[PDB]
RNA sequence: AGUAGAAACAAGGCC
RNA sequence: GGCCUGCU
């Protein structure tokens, strides 16, 4: 209402009316930006210079009954002289900290709504876990990558036209939603603010912010995912890198794409690995992604993928079927077939031995970028039906079924020198080469196959040699289509046999991989490759000495576990972890010790208190001789390559994380064991192996007060609860003993 | 290497031959609103300064 | 903000339209409607001079 | 002018009355931004289909659009292309061609008779017009390039 | 004098 | 002396 009479008011006046009635709504950009200060040439001269004179900041008429002429002091918080071309008066900073310590309050529990993208990045930040830093060379690709880690999949001017629509029902114009994704976003964001009481300005660029898809030129090597390219300058440096797996959306997408690439790159370098089976199964046991082992996703997500199936069956666990063809899937669906053990020659006149297949049969091609159906006889070609991407991919399905056939259009065709010998001088798939050789141009097996006619049947386009389509004639028994997926995801994941170099076969006698299949593409991976392998322990290293030491504590945990409770003075007096004190510095072994057995000794005095983790964790600093001491420990630094690692007494570290979900210990990037549940294990939220005369209750509360720290506990006394910060800023409450 | 007096030889009625070599076969409307830019600054006039 | 209409006549239009949706449905009365309605007549009264 | 319930007193002439409440809301020749803010405010707060293109004006006791146009060609072709047009159409359509000859969907024609006599002799007398002048073979042939907008730059 | 370098500052406008 | 400016 008091709107109208605002614009009665301003119209009243001459020269406000005539700026109103002349102005159209089109100038309204021109007559806002209508300024005659100019923009400032050098920002940093200018406020540099500023922040010297009084008053250097403007801000609304408000600030003249909000905020007091001068401070306790008498300092002028603001000034009644006016801008140079506005309302505004001249206030200085002292006005703004003096609204920070005595400004109105407010409830700012809408602002991680308003600000959503930010905070969860914080969230994202907080729940990561780091590992190694590994000195290596990085190939520092330039690529386009995507900076916005939860874009909506939209464009500049769709999410701008959702915004509108979203906070401005009125406003949305002419244009209407048109993709029913669209409109179920938009009803999910309508339906969440139903009533938000931000200004609609603050709502749209939020919503612009955390929908439209950003995309920048980076020099990026390992990742592109949008949740790793966020920390590029934490993962990747000149010559140094790191393992980092981001705290957030483990999405399955992201995850199978990671173990798809790590499964094409294992399966490369095992091709030519001289054991493949066994350095494929120690690699395997000797990698992880994004944080997670890869036999964990392998055993838990089913996948579909030619390398992805290799290293599933290597592990023993359940392997897949539909054997596959040049790097397609098929699927057999009808008939039987018997090889046949036959001789041919070439249109090069090379002769050659191969197996004929007999029986008419029908097959389901699949692909990464295709898929295709198909139906022949013994050495003919009955049909084919394909339904690929692009022009090249239908190209690729056809060549691929045309090998597929075993017709001597094709046998005829071949020309040049192809060697069924491979780098390692091992023979080579026939058929794996007669594929890769039509792979370059398949002009010959195009001019070679023959013709046929056709009965005009649906409207179906005719066949090209060379993009020229022919509605009347056409190449035999080849047909032109475009479906949308194959006939249905195959039902059933078989047993096989696997050879030195990876052959890999099924019950009856025929062949279902090798590495000649593994497509070949070099792609990126979205989630880190933590491929472990020459990142080692040479012939000793942490990864050897240390990371050794607690997996024989590991396996020797049955009577370390009885021995720790009667007579431990000679289990820490033991010939195990002399390696391990050569590391710890010399002026710190007692004193760690001594640290070290207190806790232990009043863990045992306690009942209900037991954690396997600090037990396996402080036994190799127990061993030397026991020097006392009065202090606290935080982390106990160990000597791994002239530089200080620290382990933490509370909690997980890079060096020392045991997973809660698969219960396996992880030292340094290298499994030592998996850890077993004892039934005494205290769950009772209490920790008596942390502090050295302290006790840990749980969690904080605010009535003993502020958090106090390690270092100022000896004020403390009797019976005095109090509170503590520690571990990775988090805050408990402790009691004396 | 890199150019002399790059500014100082790139005379507008190339760029004007240029934009009727680039808009061949389009709107005539386009054609003009086009290669209005080089004729006027073909005639340009250089202000001094302050003197 | 795109458009040819004087800015007067849009801010009008507006107004009007919106008081007419809250009184079709909404807190919008009679007497608001009649007082809103006529100080938009002499708005464009104003105008029109 | 609609009033408490569903009826109109559809005056002449300088018959205003402290219950306004407009029978219709003008929608053609707003300028585009306002058009169709008010057709997007009215379409929500009824919450009917937004038409696709701008129609001319609005029943309120009804809760629908109204088109309008003005032909020089044949009714019928240019009858049945707003009705194409209008996808779904839930917007009664009316044409009035010079000659006279009207057209409707459903023949719901839902304005008095009078008014519709009034704008038969308003289109008559035009016709009569233009008649005299002679431009009224030009605009008859000059409809088709009429939609078409082409640059003069 | 001094800064500074192809032209300037070493205070300027108005009542 | 007073007002006004410290990229106009």
């Amino acid at each position: 209402m008091e709107r109208i009479k605002e614009l009665r008011d301003l119209m009243s006046q001459s020269r406000t009316r005539e700026i109103l009635t002349k102005t159209t709504v089109d100038h309204m950009a021109i007559i806002k930006k209508y300024t005659s200060g100019r923009q400032e040439k050098n920002p940093a001269l200018r406020m540099k210079w500023m922040m010297a004179m009084k008053y250097p900041i403007t801000a609304d008429k408000r600030i003249m009954e909000m905020i007091p002429e001068r401070n306790e002091q008498g300092q002028t918080l603001w000034s009644k002289t006016n801008d140079a071309g506005s309302d505004r008066v001249m206030v200085s900073p002292l006005a703004v900290t003096w609204w920070n310590r005595n400004g109105p309050t407010t409830s700012a529990v809408h602002y991680p709504k308003i600000y959503k993208t930010y905070f969860e990045k914080v969230e994202r930040l907080k729940h990561g876990t780091f590992g190694p830093v590994h000195f290596r060379n990085q190939v520092k690709i330039r690529r386009r990558v995507d900076i916005n880690p939860g874009h909506a999949d939209l464009s500049a001017k769709e999410a701008q036209d959702v915004i509108m629509e979203v906070v401005f029902p009125n406003e949305v114009g002419a244009r209407i939603l048109t993709s029913e994704s669209q409109l179920t976003i938009t009803k999910e964001k309508k339906e969440e603010l139903q009533d938000c009481k931000i200004s609609p300005l603050m709502v749209a660029y939020m919503l612009e912010r955390e929908l439209v898809r950003k995309t920048r030129f980076l020099p990026v090597a390992g990742g592109t995912s949008s949740v790793y390219i966020e920390v590029l300058h934490l993962t990747q440096g000149t010559c140094w890198e790191q393992m980092y797996t981001p705290g957030g959306e483990v999405r399955n997408d992201d995850v199978d794409q990671s173990l798809i690439i790590a499964a094409r790159n294992i399966v490369r370098r095992a091709t030519v690995s001289a054991d493949p089976l066994a350095s494929l199964l120690e690699m395997c046991h000797s990698t992880q992604i994004g944080g997670i082992r890869m036999v964990d996703i392998l055993r838990q997500n089913p996948t579909e993928e030619q390398a992805v199936d290799i290293c599933k069956a290597a592990m023993g666990l359940r392997i897949s079927s539909s054997f596959s063809f040049g790097g397609f899937t098929f699927k057999r669906t009808s008939g039987s077939s018997v090889k046949r053990e036959e001789e041919v020659l070439t249109g090069n006149l090379q002769t050659l031995k191969i197996r004929v297949h007999e029986g008419y049969e029908e097959f389901t091609m699949v692909g990464r970028r295709a898929t295709a159906i198909l139906r022949k006889a013994t050495r003919r070609l009955i049909q084919l039906i394909v339904s690929g991407r692009d022009e090249q991919s239908i190209a690729e399905a056809i060549i691929v079924a045309m090998v597929f056939s075993q017709e001597d259009c094709m046998i005829k065709a071949v020309r040049g020198d192809l060697n069924f010998v491979n780098r390692a001088n091992q023979r080579l798939n026939p058929m794996h080469q007669l594929l890769r050789h039509f792979q370059k141009d398949a002009k010959v097996l195009f001019q070679n196959w023959g013709i046929e006619p056709i009965d005009n049947v649906m409207g179906m386009i005719g066949i090209l040699p060379d993009m020229t389509p022919s509605t009347e004639m056409s190449m035999r028994g080849v047909r032109v289509s475009k479906m949308g997926v194959d006939e249905y995801s195959s039902t059933e994941r078989v047993v096989v046999s696997i050879d030195r170099f990876l052959r890999v076969r099924d019950q009856r006698g025929n062949v279902l991989l090798s590495p000649e299949e593994v497509s070949e593409t070099q792609g990126t991976e979205k989630l880190t490759i933590t491929y472990s392998s020459s990142m080692m322990w040479e012939v000793n290293g942490p990864e050897s000495v240390l990371v050794n030491t607690y997996q024989w504590i590991i396996r020797n945990w049955e009577t370390v576990k009885i021995q720790w409770s009667q007579n431990p003075t000679m289990l820490y007096n033991k010939m195990e972890f002399e390696p391990f004190q050569s590391l710890v510095p010399k002026a710190a072994r007692g004193q760690y010790s001594g640290f070290v057995r207190t806790l232990f000794q009043q863990m045992r005095d306690v009942l209900g208190t037991f954690d396997t983790v600090q037990i396996i964790k402080l036994l190799p600093f127990a061993a030397a001789p026991p020097k006392q001491s009065r202090m606290q420990f935080s982390s106990l630094t160990v000597n791994v390559r002239g530089s200080g690692m620290r382990i933490l007494v509370r909690g997980n570290s890079p060096v020392f994380n045991y997973n809660k979900a698969t219960k396996r210990l992880t030292v340094l990037g290298k499994d030592a064991g998996a850890l077993t549940e004892d039934p005494d294990e205290g769950t009772a939220g209490v920790e008596s192996a942390v502090l050295r005369g302290f006790l840990i209750l749980g969690k904080e509360d605010r009535r003993y007060g502020p958090a106090l720290s390690i270092n100022e506990l000896s004020n403390l006394a009797k019976g005095e609860k109090a509170n503590v910060l520690i571990g990775q800023g988090d805050v408990v409450l402790v009691m004396k003993r | 290497g890199d150019n002399t007096k790059w500014n100082e030889n790139q005379n507008p009625r190339m760029f004007l031959a240029m934009i009727t070599y680039i808009t061949r076969n389009q709107p005539e409307w386009f054609r003009n609103v086009l290669s209005i830019a080089p004729i006027m600054f073909s005639n340009k006039m250089a202000r001094l300064g302050k003197g | 903000p795109v458009g040819i209409s004087s800015m007067v006549e849009a801010m009008v239009s507006r107004a009007r339209i919106d008081a007419r949706i809250d009184f079709e449905s909404g807190r919008i009365k009679k007497e608001e409607f009649a007082e809103i309605m006529k100080i938009c007549s002499t708005i464009e009264e104003l105008r029109r001079q | 002018f609609i009033n408490e319930r569903g009826e109109s007193i559809i005056v002449e002439s300088g018959d205003p009355n402290a219950l306004l409440k407009h029978r219709f809301e003008i929608i053609e020749g707003r300028d585009r931004t306002m058009a169709w803010t008010v057709v997007n405010s009215i379409c929500n707060t009824t919450g009917a289909e937004k038409p696709k293109f701008l129609p001319a004006l609005y029943d309120y006791k009804e809760n629908r659009f109204i088109e309008i146009g003005v032909t020089r060609r044949e009714v019928h072709i240019y009858y049945l292309e707003k009705a194409n047009k209008i996808k779904s159409e839930k917007t009664h359509i009316h044409i009035f061609s010079f000659t006279g000859e009207e057209m409707a969907t459903k023949a719901d024609y839902t304005l008095d008779e009078e008014s519709r006599a009034r704008i038969k002799t308003r289109l008559f007398t035009i016709r009569q017009e233009m008649a005299s002048r002679g431009l009224w073979d030009s605009f008859r042939q000059s409809e088709r390039g009429e939609e078409t907008i082409e640059e003069r730059f």
